[PDB]
């Protein structure tokens, strides 16, 4: 009499300790592989006043390439993985099977554009705690990567027609969310860390600063992005500042895949049936979650 | 975050200052 | 921590000549290396970086070579205007120690020449004062060795002189020093004889001057 | 492409502080940061430290104990160096020096330790002794180049503080054949240094020879005539 089922499961990308877990490991191996020459940060006590702190050390100059990485299961318990097509990131999952490891992960830090990361398999989709809260960051998984080509010649090449298509087929899936009859605008970063407002990411060890204002200026041959390499940059691990060596050979090179973006929407009260967007981005677990959201860790029951 | 100094900054442009992460965000 | 070390602490070149300067580091520097001229009563002048980068200004004589802990500064043909001190300083640790050479003085060759000799007894104007100060002056020798022996009733002194040496003399290329032995008004009178001997290079026997007190 | 200008000289008493002031003219103040480097009379370079001015930060040489500091003021574009406890072996040339970063201001740094520009350095000198101007002794022409020829002669310039003094003879119109010799520090604490010149014996009676002494410091003036008799 007994009956066969299928084990469902309740998920939540955005309450996911692997994201934590992940985060915390990076800064261990920015921590221990690619330590500042100099690093600031504010040392307060619990009164509320606080004085900077001053760090010198040893900072080797080194030429990285990405190596691979995955998060495996501890004895005890199993890592779950949801294959519902289009999944939302949060709620039941219909069709879920289990794994030893995560898929293969090449870290990245940046912002605006999410680099090297795992493709949509279907269509592109976009995903948020909450839509209806405009505070809250929309990361937006593509399903085509868009090369993009960097020079320490100071600009990164990126293929116009193919960039159009993605931002129409974003927006396409924006109003999908929005409303079909409303106007789809991106604007650029309205400002803050010089991080925050250029797409900067870390390659090879060297930290680019890119204007990302041609990206971001759209209406529903090569796009030359203006970009710079900083010794002196504000930290991503915690608040501060930290000064690296200058770069090594010379005449930097990277090859990335823009397979995502994070994405912000204006806080509109203003009624006019148009939704803005502009490239958001800085907590790095936004970036972890692009790739751990179809994960969830259980205790084997 | 130094949301103080991130406030103060963005404000005096006619904006709202939060923190992104560790770092500053205009809004 | 680390220490730069140059050698010779004094080279002596005909003008026209080539000079080499050696410097080495207690441990390897990479090529954070820089070379800088010093003359009396000036600044340092920078004159190569990163081991072998010679600076702007800085004419084409002057070429820097090595990396790791031994390097040179090579001059190929020296002036006038080369005739200095010349310093090493690394700049490859961090946190950031920088440290100097203790220096290489490169001074003018040229034939050797016996000094003159004269002995000034002191006047009765310090007398009043208390204080007594015999001077020996050595007149234009070369090379820059030389030695001073202090004698008083033929007694060799030790531990009472103080010896000055000019810079090398930009027209006749010697030099010049001063021994000065300095007593109380009161041990000066309780001698009779005060006598300077001079050794040097160029005295096929030792000069000596001297006077009687009084 | 600049200037670095330094302060004047300063004479200090022992287990007081100094602050040397360098101000930085010709391009953007903060694409350059700046070094401070000392030398005792007669010795090599020593570097002090180094502050990165974009940064506001400074490192210094270990045996220099938190007794100095490094700080820039970005408003005047100048840079300051305090040594504090000072020790009369603290003596000393201070020489302010920096170099180009590149557009610190945009993010750029190459952090160069080599030092391209240079002030004209700072005398500084710690004791204990008050400033005094030196006593004037004629050194006169006698045993000389045997029955004449040539005679020697010349001034004792005694006891003084601080350094420096200037001698000249028969106010700078006899300059051939003068050797005027490095002071000596001594034992009391004050200098003493002597100044010759080899003249004809037979110049001697109808000539005379004048040793000028000025030592600025004190703002003494002292002429001394140096006779034969
Ligand atoms: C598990 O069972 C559910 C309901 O019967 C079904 O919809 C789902 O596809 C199954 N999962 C898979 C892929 O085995
Ligand atoms: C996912 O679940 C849906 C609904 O049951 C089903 O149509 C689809 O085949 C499942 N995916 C696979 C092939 O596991
Ligand atoms: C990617 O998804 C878009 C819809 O968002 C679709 O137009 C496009 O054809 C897809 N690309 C492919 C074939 O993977
Ligand atoms: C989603 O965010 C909006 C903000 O506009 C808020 O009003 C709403 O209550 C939120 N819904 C949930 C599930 O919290
Ligand atoms: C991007 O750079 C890689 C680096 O080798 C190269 O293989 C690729 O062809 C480039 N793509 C573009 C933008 O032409
Ligand atoms: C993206 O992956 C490519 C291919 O391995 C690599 O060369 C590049 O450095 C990566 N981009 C990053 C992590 O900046
Ligand atoms: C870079 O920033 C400037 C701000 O003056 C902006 O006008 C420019 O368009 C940006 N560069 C790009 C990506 O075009
Ligand atoms: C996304 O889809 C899930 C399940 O289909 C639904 O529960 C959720 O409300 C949707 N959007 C949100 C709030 O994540």
């Amino acid at each position: 009499e007994v009956k066969l089922e299928n084990v469902t499961e309740n998920f939540n990308m955005w309450k996911n300790n692997m994201v934590e877990q992940m985060h915390e490991d990076i800064i261990s191996l920015w921590d221990q592989s690619l330590k500042p020459c100099v690093k600031l940060t504010p040392l307060c006590v619990g009164a509320g006043s606080c004085n900077t702190s001053v760090i010198t050390q040893a900072c080797p100059k080194v030429s990285f390439e990405p190596i691979p990485i995955h998060y495996c299961a501890p004895a005890g318990f199993a890592i779950l993985k949801c294959n519902d097509k289009k999944f939302n990131g949060t709620g039941p999952c219909t069709n879920v099977s289990t794994v030893q490891c995560t898929h293969g992960i090449r870290p990245v830090v940046s912002t605006q554009l999410l680099l090297n990361g795992s493709l949509a398999e279907e269509e592109i989709v976009i995903r948020s705690e909450n839509f209806t809260n405009n505070a809250k960051t929309i990361i937006v998984q593509l399903n085509e990567s868009v090369v993009i080509n960097c020079t320490g010649a100071g600009h990164c090449n990126l293929s116009k027609t193919q960039w159009e298509n993605t931002l129409e087929q974003i927006a396409i899936k924006l109003k999908e969310q929005f409303g079909n009859n409303k106007t789809i605008i991106f604007n650029p970063s309205s400002g803050g860390d010089p991080e925050i407002v250029t797409h900067s990411f870390n390659c090879g060890g060297e930290f680019f600063y890119c204007n990302s204002t041609q990206l971001f200026t759209w209406n529903d041959r090569n796009i030359t992005l203006p970009c710079r390499i900083k010794q002196i940059i504000n930290m991503w691990q915690e608040v501060g500042k930290a000064m690296y060596a200058p770069p090594i050979r010379g005449q930097i090179r990277c090859s990335s895949n823009i397979t995502g973006l994070l994405l912000t929407r204006d806080g509109g009260k203003d009624t006019n049936g148009t939704e803005i967007f502009r490239p958001g981005g800085g907590d790095m677990r936004d970036n972890w979650r692009s790739e751990l959201y179809k994960y969830k860790v259980v205790k084997i029951e | 975050x130094n949301l103080h100094f991130c406030q103060l900054r963005c404000k005096s442009l006619g904006l709202l200052g939060k923190c992104a992460g560790s770092f500053c965000a205009c809004x | 921590d680390i220490v730069m070390t140059q050698s010779p602490a004094t080279l002596s070149v005909s003008p026209g000549e080539r000079a080499t300067l050696s410097c080495r580091a207690s441990e390897s520097v990479s090529s954070d290396l820089a070379w800088y001229q010093q003359k009396p009563g000036q600044a340092p002048r920078l004159l190569i970086y990163g081991a072998s980068t010679r600076a702007t200004g800085v004419p084409a004589r002057f070429s820097g070579s090595g990396s790791g802990a031994e390097f040179t500064l090579t001059i190929s043909s020296l002036q006038s205007e080369d005739f200095a001190v010349y310093y090493c300083q690394q700049y490859n640790n961090w946190p950031p120690r920088y440290t100097f050479g203790q220096g290489t003085r490169l001074e003018i060759k040229r034939t050797v020449a016996a000094p003159s000799v004269f002995i000034f007894p002191p006047s009765d104007e310090q007398l009043k004062s208390g204080t007594a100060s015999v001077v020996c002056l050595l007149n234009n020798f070369y090379p820059r060795e030389a030695k001073v022996q202090w004698k008083v009733d033929n007694a060799l002194q030790s531990g009472n002189s103080q010896e000055s040496v000019t810079e090398q003399d930009s027209k006749d290329s010697t030099y010049s020093l001063s021994s000065t032995l300095t007593l109380s008004k009161a041990d000066y009178e309780k001698h009779k004889v005060y006598a300077c001997e001079v050794t040097h290079q160029g005295l096929s026997s030792p000069v000596t001057k001297s006077f009687n007190r009084g | 492409e600049v200037q670095l200008v330094e302060s004047g000289a300063e004479v200090k008493k022992p287990g007081s502080s100094v602050k040397v002031s360098c101000k930085a003219s010709g391009d953007t103040f903060i694409r350059y940061s700046f070094t401070w480097v000392r030398q005792a009379p007669g010795q090599g370079l020593e570097w002090m430290g180094r502050i990165i001015t974009i940064l506001d930060v400074a490192h210094y040489a270990p045996h220099l104990q938190g007794r100095v500091t490094i700080t820039a003021d970005k408003s005047t574009s100048t840079v300051y160096l305090e040594l504090r406890n000072l020790r009369s072996d603290d003596t000393a040339v201070y020489f302010c020096a920096g170099v180009y970063e590149g557009e610190a201001d945009e993010g750029e740094y190459d952090n160069n330790g080599f030092l391209k520009h240079w002030g004209q350095g700072t005398l500084v000198t710690v004791s204990s002794a008050s400033t005094k101007g030196p006593s004037v002794f004629p050194l006169a022409p006698s045993s000389k180049s045997t029955s004449g020829g040539t005679a020697a002669l010349g001034c004792l310039v005694k006891d003084y503080f601080p350094e420096p003094v200037t001698v000249s003879w028969n106010s700078g119109a006899l300059t051939s054949g003068v050797h005027t010799f490095p002071a000596v520090l001594q034992s009391s604490g004050l200098y003493s240094l002597s100044s010759v010149v080899t003249v004809p014996s037979s110049s001697l009676g109808t000539q005379t020879y004048i040793c000028n002494v000025n030592h600025k410091p004190s703002n003494t003036k002292v002429d001394k005539k140096v006779e034969p008799k």
